[PDB]
């Protein structure tokens, strides 16, 4: 759906790293490089960004029920 | 030991003897028991009706 | 739903009253899953408990008289043993003899019969664990186990 | 007082057939005076011992020279002269077996006392005249002391 | 029979985390301090949410949940606040809560990112963690024509109630880096990598056993979520535990003197 | 057990002075040796034991003695030893005729 | 629908008492302390401080059930020393120990900043 | 007049007697023992059983059709 606000295990704020992570992946940083470029050292926090899937974009593709 | 023949010696022991036994595939308990040299006391058949 | 049937269930079908089954004159309940494994590791010969760890474990005994036993080792520092505490768990004055799962067969024939190098003959005497390692064969549902004799 | 046994032993061997436990080991030791055998299980972590070492045993029914039959209860606070103050390694167990060389007619010549300290076993095997005060289901202290 | 004197020295101080060492104290005291860090330091987070309109693609409880997890900079206000259960005021007042508002509507054809910057607070000091290049916490994405309006209130609470009141991100805790007390037993000590705080040569795998040792030199690394400063988390935790023990002391003294 | 071993284990052999004096008090060894009524009763008890042995062998052609019975006699004996502090090193006090009667 | 409220773990209802004292009848100079709405955070530090007292024969703590929120502390003392004063002495030493630690910590943090 | 039944209370008889006496105590029947402040009829019934004061007799029906009447006090309580 959308990026979680906090890491489930650690509790570190990970909700503001998604847009930066995507931007770095555009620039040929690899994931192993982009993740620690953002300051995510514990693998519990790293798996959040690494395994997240963003379905909010597919939902926004549909027309709203209102206007 | 329960299929092996068990006797009692002169010193009151229970030595397990080993003797030949024959298992069959049919059942005709009467014509078998009434035969020479077959042991008529222990010969069982697994068929209750017979 | 009624007082008569309530009393009858209490006096006939309570769990503690159903420990031994008449099907095979063995106990039905037994120590199982991670207590059994933790008991075998806890009652081994080389298990020593400091004073604080013993005082915590005794805090979980319901049938304890409030008397701390004399430690098996006094002077270099006071150390208890797993057997020394499991003896406090055993109730009354129970006496039974069991063999561990890994007990070699030749051990009984030769010397060291009553002083087992492998700690593999369970001997409980006067309600106190003297020697041996408790396994499924000692606390399980087999006939003659420590719970069967206790019942 | 009360001293069930007193002698100086020498470690003739450490656990044969390998060690089965990493903290405790079995040692076989002999005697100089009484010429009797001991098999003792000891924890090496707090009291390490090596082959060929020489030590003194004092098996006693109590830790007091007064010979007052103590509680079997653990009391840390006691301002009494303890027999263990002069000793390094002190255990506490109960004798659970006494085997003999006796027969139907003649008495026992060689005795073997088995005593367990919380699961640590000891077999003391000598002549009947030395293992005299050992009685089954009795509480004893092994007081050991290593000496040069 | 008396208290021992412990000592502290800080090896790293940052706006993000404090790393320090405590000497000459019990294991239990160290563990309890580690425990109070996570559970029993008061902090401010939004707990009451009233939604006036929500045309987004996430349902009302999904947005209220995400809102709850947004950290708020509460450094000195949290001390002078009161628990909502303790305030004698009938309705929300400035002395027991902080009010937030959010009115965002997407009109242009570009996707609108509703982030924490859109939360308008009532107090100039209690604001989201993006106070002072980095982006901000993303709440929701809105398509053209969608909107959401909501009014929220922040209260004081600690971790024991809910994890949103947890001030710390990660509390690393260690003692006895080289296995001297041997509270843990390695079947093969060679395979185990050295700790950061270990002091051994490349050859030696673990320290020699000493039977007389006790756990000392506890190593802490307290990393903040951004709501409280890393250094003030520890001061608040120590004060809270001392106050907790003091309340128990008063209640026991009252009970004994009445007994 | 063997015919030689069965007899060795369950006869009351009352013709040995020292052997009997090893296990029994002094007030009882003289009674066993002197009184012939007691000796006759003991011989009769062994004859009953021999008869029971013959009956068991005909009941159980299978060698195994493992059986299922109401209350564990060996465990009760062990319990009695530990309750009364028997100390099986001194001569016994129980009169052998009290056992039979 | 059966989930208890979150604040159930630390809030006392009306009529409940924080700490209750019951004398132990099995052995002399023994006592049991029941603390409501507490967990290991408080029981463990109290027990460890008590074990330092030379005049305390026994000290232990337990939580009867994790779903319940109660602690039980058993204190046995040598006969010249009440368990109640042993408990209060442990508390008043732990408080002093924590206050000293906080003061040293704040001094160290001040010295870390340009010191 | 002659009694060939066991002199012990079977478990079933013990269960039914306790239940059916606790029911009478529930209905304001007089109590046979000096109870000590307890309020539960089952505890009171268990006390009257152990004190051997239950005013109930048991009619054991033999297979032939005859029957024997045993007072609660006349037979040994198994527990
Ligand atoms: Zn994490
Ligand atoms: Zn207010």
């Amino acid at each position: 759906m959308i990026i979680p606000v906090r890491c489930f295990t650690c509790g570190k704020i990970v909700g503001n790293k998604w847009e930066a992570y995507l931007g770095l992946l555009q620039a040929e940083y690899t994931e192993g490089d982009a993740l620690d470029a953002l300051g995510l050292k514990r693998y519990c926090c790293r798996r959040m960004l690494l395994a997240h899937v963003d379905l909010i974009e597919k939902l926004l593709n549909y027309a709203p029920l209102e206007k | 030991d329960n299929k092996k023949k068990i006797i009692i010696t002169e010193d009151g022991e229970f030595k397990a003897l080993q003797e030949w036994i024959l298992e069959t595939d049919g059942v005709s308990l009467m014509r078998v028991l009434s035969e020479k040299d077959v042991d008529p006391v222990r010969t069982t058949s697994n068929d209750i009706v017979e | 739903q009624s007082l008569e049937t309530r009393a009858e269930i209490q006096e006939l079908a309570m769990v503690p009253r159903m420990i031994v089954t008449p099907q095979s004159n063995r106990p039905v309940m037994g120590i199982v899953q991670d207590t059994l494994t933790a008991v075998r590791k806890f009652t081994k010969r080389d298990v020593f408990l400091e004073r604080g760890e013993v005082m915590n474990l005794l805090m979980f005994l319901s049938t304890w008289d409030g008397k701390v036993p004399q430690p098996a080792i006094l002077k270099p520092r006071p150390l208890w043993t797993g057997k020394q505490i499991f003896s406090l768990i055993i109730p009354g004055h129970i006496n039974c003899i069991r063999t561990h799962s890994t007990h070699p067969d030749d051990e009984d024939s030769g010397p060291y019969k009553h002083i087992s190098p492998g700690d593999t003959k369970v001997v409980v005497e006067n309600g106190e664990l003297i020697m041996g390692i408790l396994c499924k064969k000692s606390l399980g549902t087999s006939a003659g186990s420590l719970v069967h004799i206790s019942y | 007082a009360g001293i069930l046994f007193e002698d100086i032993f020498d470690v003739k061997d450490i656990d044969p057939e390998g060690k089965k436990f990493d903290r405790v080991s079995r040692l076989h030791c002999e005697s100089e005076s009484f010429k009797m055998d001991l098999i003792l299980d000891v924890n090496i972590q707090i009291y390490p011992v090596d082959l060929g070492d020489k030590f003194r045993l004092v098996i006693a029914s109590t830790l007091y020279e007064d010979g007052t039959l103590d509680d079997g209860e653990y009391n840390p606070t006691d301002d009494r002269p303890s027999r263990a103050d002069q000793f390094e390694y002190v255990m506490y167990g109960k004798v659970y077996r006494i085997e003999g060389d006796e027969t139907s007619t003649e008495a026992a010549t060689r005795l073997s006392a088995y005593v367990s300290y919380g699961g640590l076993l000891m077999r003391l095997q000598g002549d009947a005249n030395n293992l005299h005060g050992f009685e089954v289901d009795s509480r004893v202290y092994l007081l050991m002391k290593k000496l040069a | 029979p008396y208290a021992n004197q412990p000592t502290v020295r800080i090896t790293e101080l940052t706006d993000e985390n404090v790393k320090f060492i405590i000497e000459n104290t019990d294991l239990a005291v160290a563990n309890s301090i580690r425990r109070v860090f996570i559970a029993e330091v008061p902090i401010i987070a939004i707990d009451w949410v009233q939604i006036d309109a929500n045309s987004s693609v996430l349902h009302d409880e999904f947005i209220a949940h995400r809102l709850g997890l947004i950290p708020l900079i509460s450094d000195d206000i949290v001390d002078k606040l009161q628990y909502s259960r303790d305030c004698t005021c009938e309705e929300f007042c400035p002395e027991c809560s902080v009010e937030f508002t959010l009115d965002v509507r997407c009109n242009e054809d570009q996707t609108r990112h509703v982030t924490s910057r859109d939360l308008i607070s009532n107090s100039p000091r209690v604001i989201p963690v993006t106070s002072r290049e980095q982006d901000d916490i993303l709440i929701v994405k809105l398509r053209k024509g969608q909107e959401l309006r909501l009014r929220a209130y922040a209260k004081k609470g600690f971790g024991k109630e809910h994890a949103k009141w947890n001030p710390t991100a990660g509390v690393a805790f260690e003692y006895d880096p080289d296995n001297a007390l041997r509270h843990t037993v390695y079947p093969k000590p060679e395979e185990w990598p050295k700790s950061e705080y270990s002091e051994l040569d490349e050859d030696e795998s673990q320290a020699p056993y000493d039977p007389n040792g006790k756990p000392e030199r506890f190593y802490y690394n307290v990393e903040s979520c951004g709501s409280l400063r890393p250094e003030t988390i520890v001061l608040s935790a120590l004060s809270g535990l001392k106050k907790k023990l003091s309340d128990l002391q008063t209640q026991l003294s009252h009970e004994i003197q009445s007994d | 057990p063997s015919n030689k071993a069965f007899e060795k284990k369950f006869r009351f052999d009352y013709t040995n002075e020292r052997a009997l004096r090893r296990t029994l008090q002094e007030d009882l060894v003289k009674d066993v040796l002197s009184n012939a009524h007691i000796q006759n009763e003991l011989e009769r008890e062994f004859e009953r034991m021999r008869e029971d042995r013959e009956v068991l062998r005909v009941i159980f052609p299978t060698g195994d003695s493992k059986v299922v019975l109401p209350c564990n006699l060996l465990r009760m004996i062990w319990n009695a030893q530990k309750i009364f502090h028997i100390n099986p090193r001194l001569p016994s006090d129980l009169h052998p005729i009290k056992v039979v009667e | 629908m059966n989930a208890p409220p979150a604040f159930e773990s630390f809030l006392l209802f009306e009529g409940e008492k924080k700490i209750t004292i019951n004398k132990d009848t099995k052995v002399p100079n023994a006592c049991l302390f029941t603390i409501n709405k507490e967990d290991h955070t408080l029981g463990n530090i109290i027990k460890s401080q008590l074990l330092k007292d030379p005049q305390v024969l026994f000290a232990g703590y337990k939580v009867p059930h994790p779903l319940e929120h109660k602690i039980i502390i058993r204190v046995q003392t040598t006969p010249d020393y009440s368990p109640q004063e042993a408990f209060t002495n442990a508390i008043t030493d732990l408080i002093s120990e924590l206050s000293l630690l906080e003061e040293r910590f704040r001094v160290a943090i001040k010295d870390k900043q340009e010191g | 007049q002659k009694r060939i039944t066991t002199p012990y209370m079977t478990k079933y008889e013990r269960a039914r007697v306790l239940g059916t006496r606790a029911l009478q105590i529930a209905m304001c029947a007089p109590v046979m023992v000096e109870l000590e402040g307890e309020t539960d009829p089952l505890l009171i019934a268990m006390k009257e059983l152990k004190a051997r004061k239950i005013p109930i007799i048991i009619r054991r029906y033999l297979p032939d059709g005859s029957y024997e009447d045993w007072g609660v006090d006349e037979l040994i309580i198994t527990d």
